[PDB]
RNA sequence: AAACUGCGAAUGGCUCAUUAAAUCAGUUAUGGUUCCUUUGGUCGCUCGUACUUGGAUAACUGUGGUAAUUCU
RNA sequence: UGGUGACUCUAGAUAACCUCGGGCCGAUCGCACGCCGGCGGCGACGACCCAUUCGAACGUCUGCCCUAUCAACUUUCGAUGGUAGUCGCCGUGCCUACCAUGGUGACCACGGGUGACGGGGAAUCAGGGUUCGAUUCCGGAGAGGGAGCCUGAGAAACGGCUACCACAUCCAAGGAAGGCAGCAGGCGCGCAAAUU
RNA sequence: UCGCUACUACCGAUUGGAUGGUUUAGUGAGGCCCUCGGAUCGGCCCCGCCGGGGUGCCCUGGCGGAGCGCUGA
């Protein structure tokens, strides 16, 4: 091409979206944001496709047109704006709170969270340079950039952003012992503590994780965030607890779960 | 010939057809904006200078003031000259026009009395 | 319209290469506007991104560095006397990047014995007059007239730099590139690169 | 003189070798300090990297290259150029139909350094990617190893 | 309404003529580069008429040319 | 000061420069209205630089059908490499000057062909295989054939412009305007394909 | 071994004509870059007719003119 896409097709959307084959060729494009198109949820797939409020892609505008939502407290007005992980999404005019963690899946998952909750998220670091009279920044994964930050943050750690002011309350670092979420590959939305990390100088560390049932994995080290201190996270987790189950298993607790009726 | 005479002060326009020679002899071989003296085209027209502002030729394409050119020429025009306006930035097409020189191939002769 | 791809050329083994496109955009090359000897002419090119090219094509001054004094002043450039890709080049003048060019040496020379209170480049005769006489022979104070001669001790220079300031003209090379950023800067040649250039100028004739 | 060879200054760029010396350095040594840079995975640089008086642009010890990429291996064939050598590297095809393998290979130009004299031909040699340096040359030697039948 | 200004028109659609280490696929690199936009940063950090500066130009009015044009 | 596996990195200090075809440091619009002549709250446009996002480009490694009635090719005119520069967004024979005489080839180079755009895939099939893949997804290319530009963050753009070669429309004969491999539709072609 | 009817292809005079692809030499539309050029458009001056302010002199408003003035586009 000359100069940049505008359009996604449908068949080529993330699958994690969900969307079926044939409502059109079109897929929503998320406009340029804080993430990357295959890693995020437009604003208008969680309105329509997943909270069931709107219906087509003109009641999303006509929702959001109304200023009634909020992603990260600041108020948006853009329908393929990418929202991504952790990101909190407040609709004051109903009184929920969602916050986009991954399920067990690989998939994004409705998650209502408390309004004592939503003033804070989490943010991974991912890159720390000085400059400018000598000033120290972070980058976050959101590219919230945050002059002056702890000395003891590094690169792949953990900080908690405040929402309403956008500083730094406390942070967690990178160690073993720790709890974490996998955020990409065939590992994604699984919550394991951190076991051993290999490191492969010229190429990528690998990070072995384990469960809280015993099943290890392994992942690259981009695709691993630190959750908590220890072994308690310090967000919510979803229905299930970040712990995949095997086919098997999920089957038995259809077949047991259907016992309970009547 | 006509002449397409305008009077700045009192904002007035007028065509005035002239079928002679004597009456534009003193109009020929003069370039664009140059005060001649209009006083050959009759009796009225005793202390009147008169500017040659521009013109058309026979054919219907206007005069421009940089060409020195007694014809026709083909110019490549871009935005900010004469004779053209752009459809599309940076749009520059290449168009006929006639040079400066005052003949007897013209149509209309804008005319400003200056004095 | 020239264009600066890969695929106009052979392969590793010989073999020539059907071109798969047409000539792109993004592989243009412009035309060298070789930088002359005058007074200045710079012309803005417009690149990739909307950003700007100083595209130089007269040159007069260009601020230099003395590199063992750190002074860096802006001097009158004089002449090339030797350019070590095209000798063509030094006949017309052509500043380029590393071109051996002749600059003159009194911003250098007023900064010495501001700095020293040395003579240098004077003749023998020594006419002296005494605009610099309040420079060279000034009144000092008890903490200044230790300070100076303090620095009078270092304060040499070595032979082959002298016999330049002796008729005003220093050996400078280009280290900026003039036809992309519009200036001419560069360094004084000290020491074996001045020697270097002088034996390579010598023989040159 | 032993350097300069050229017709222009043949000269380490970062090192400045102007710098204004008192009695004791006139009449102690001419020394010229030398730039040499550590290559991060594990190749250790050669004395005569650090002792040599040679100018190279584009070694990966003393000059602007930078290593990161693949680092590979192959044999030395020819070396007829000035600071480039070829070698071959030597692999197996499998054809799927046959279940068989089959002799193949590929040529490198690839550039050596000066710190990597006395090198003969036919002996194994690491190489590692950094950016072109010409226009079949994308490699660089890193180490020397010596063909068995040596002493 | 018009016209000036801004932005888009470089996407989408169509076809398969070229093209045989080329395209392309997987895998890496930019520590060798540009990036409208979006999102975050930064934007009294410079020691040296303002309680507001200057000239044009369309739309409009009015006079025309050419057999003829989204011409002027 | 902080970093990477590794910087000639990021910051710091010093001396200077800073392009008249100029580098930032706001002569801009709206809505509620005010607090003690000043001090104001939410926005909208801008904006150099940094980061991010969306990319693009240039590279690394490995891989493709038929042909030897194609066995030597490349090198004046760049072929392979070295040095210095020019150009370019930047790395590089990309290009120029001076050198060195190299670089690929039965492990099939080089040349020719293809009823060749490449993949994801499709048909058949015990196991192995064979053949198709123009065609709705990804990537490339191209708008009658070559070539050159303007504008712009992005185009060598054709529902942009300028030429030339090929066709071809109007004309009052001086001139003017073109580009369906977009959707329809027409002619031609053909065994062969839908509604202006 | 030796008799009838037709096609395929080549040689095939005709230095029969028309069109492609590689190069030898000559020519070279149009764009861009450079060195010039300078049709025109301002501005600042200088006097002349003159007001006010300050104190013969300075700044202002209307113009007018001329100069190979000296600059910008």
């Amino acid at each position: 091409a000359r100069g940049p896409k505008k359009h996604l097709k449908r068949v080529a959307a993330p699958k994690h979206w969900m969307l079926d084959k044939l409502t059109g060729v079109f897929a929503p494009r998320p406009s340029t944001g804080p993430h990357k198109l295959r890693e995020c949820l437009p604003l208008i797939i969680f309105l329509r496709n997943r909270l069931k409020y709107a219906l087509t892609g003109d009641e999303v505008k006509k929702i959001c047109m109304q200023r009634f939502i909020k992603i990260d407290g600041k108020v948006r007005t853009d329908i393929t704006y990418p929202a991504g992980f952790m990101d909190v999404i407040s609709i004051d005019k109903t009184g929920e709170n969602f916050r986009l963690i991954y399920d067990t899946k690989g998939r994004f998952a409705v998650h209502r969270i408390t309004p004592e909750e939503a003033k804070y998220k989490l943010c991974k670091v991912r890159k720390i340079f000085v400059g400018t009279k000598g000033i120290p920044h972070l980058v976050t994964h959101d590219a919230r950039t945050i002059r002056y930050p702890d000395p003891l943050i590094k690169v792949n750690d953990t900080i908690q952003i405040d929402l309403e002011t956008g500083k730094i309350t406390d942070f967690i670092k990178f160690d073993t012992g720790n709890l974490c979420m996998v955020t990409g590959g065939a590992n994604l939305g699984r919550i394991g503590v951190i076991t051993n990390r290999e490191r492969h100088p010229g190429s990528f560390d690998v990070v072995h994780v384990k469960d809280a049932n015993g099943n290890s994995f392994a992942t690259r080290l981009s695709n691993i965030f630190v959750i908590g201190k220890g072994n308690k996270p310090w967000i919510s987790l979803p229905r299930g607890k970040g712990i995949r189950l095997t086919i098997a298993e999920e089957r038995d607790k259809r077949l047991a779960a259907k016992q309970s009726s009547g | 010939m006509k002449l397409n005479i305008s009077f700045p002060a009192t904002g007035c326009q007028k065509l005035i057809e002239v079928d002679d020679e004597r009456k534009l002899r003193t109009f020929y071989e003069k370039r664009m904006a140059t005060e001649v003296a209009a006083d050959a085209l009759g009796e009225e027209w005793k202390g009147y200078v008169v500017r040659i502002s521009g013109g058309n030729d026979k054919q219907g394409f206007p005069m421009k003031q940089g060409v020195l050119t007694h014809g026709r020429v083909r110019l490549l025009l871009s935005k900010g000259h004469s004779c053209y306006r752009p459809r599309r930035t940076g749009e520059r097409k290449r168009k006929s026009v006639r040079g400066c020189i005052v003949d007897a191939n013209l149509s209309v002769l804008n005319l400003v009395i200056v004095k | 319209g020239i264009s600066r791809d890969n695929w106009h050329k052979r392969r590793k083994t010989g073999g020539k290469r059907k071109p798969y496109h047409k000539k792109r955009k993004y592989e243009l090359g412009r035309p060298a506007a070789n930088t002359k000897i005058g007074p200045r002419r710079i012309h803005t090119v417009r690149v990739r991104g909307g950003n700007k090219k100083y595209r130089a094509l007269r040159l007069d001054v260009g601020n230099f560095s003395w590199g063992s004094e750190c002074c860096t002043r802006k001097t009158r450039i004089i002449d090339v006397v030797y350019n070590a890709s095209n000798n063509e080049l030094v006949r017309t003048k052509t500043l380029v990047k590393n071109c051996i060019v002749l600059i003159d040496s009194t911003p250098y020379r007023q900064w010495y014995e501001s700095h020293y209170a040395l003579p240098l480049g004077r003749k023998k005769g020594a006419k002296l007059t005494p605009e610099e006489e309040e420079i060279l022979n000034k009144k000092r104070s008890k903490k200044i007239q230790k300070k100076y001669d303090e620095r009078k001790k270092n304060a040499k220079i070595s032979s082959l730099l002298e016999e330049q300031f002796q008729q005003g003209k220093l050996l400078a090379c280009i280290a900026s590139r003039p036809g992309q950023c519009g200036r001419a800067d560069g360094y004084v040649l000290e020491g074996k690169e001045l020697e270097f250039y002088l034996r390579k100028i010598k023989a040159r004739k | 003189a032993d350097i300069q060879t050229e017709r222009a200054y043949q000269k380490q760029p970062t090192i400045f070798q102007n710098k204004k010396r008192v009695l004791l350095g006139e009449t102690g040594k001419e020394k010229l300090p030398r730039y040499y840079k550590n290559i991060g995975l594990g190749f250790k640089t050669p004395k005569e990297a650090i002792e040599g008086t040679y100018i190279d642009k584009k070694c990966p010890f003393t000059g602007n290259v930078s290593i990161r990429g693949r680092i590979l291996s192959g044999v030395v064939t020819k070396m007829k150029m000035q600071r480039t050598i070829v070698i071959r590297r030597d692999y197996l095809h499998y054809i799927r139909k046959y279940n068989r393998f089959e002799k193949r290979h590929k040529n490198m130009s690839v550039h050596l350094s000066p710190c990597f004299r006395d090198v003969q031909i036919g002996d194994i040699v690491t190489v590692g990617e950094c950016r072109p340096l010409s226009k079949t040359v994308r490699f660089n030697v890193l180490k020397v190893t010596k063909a068995a039948g040596t002493k």
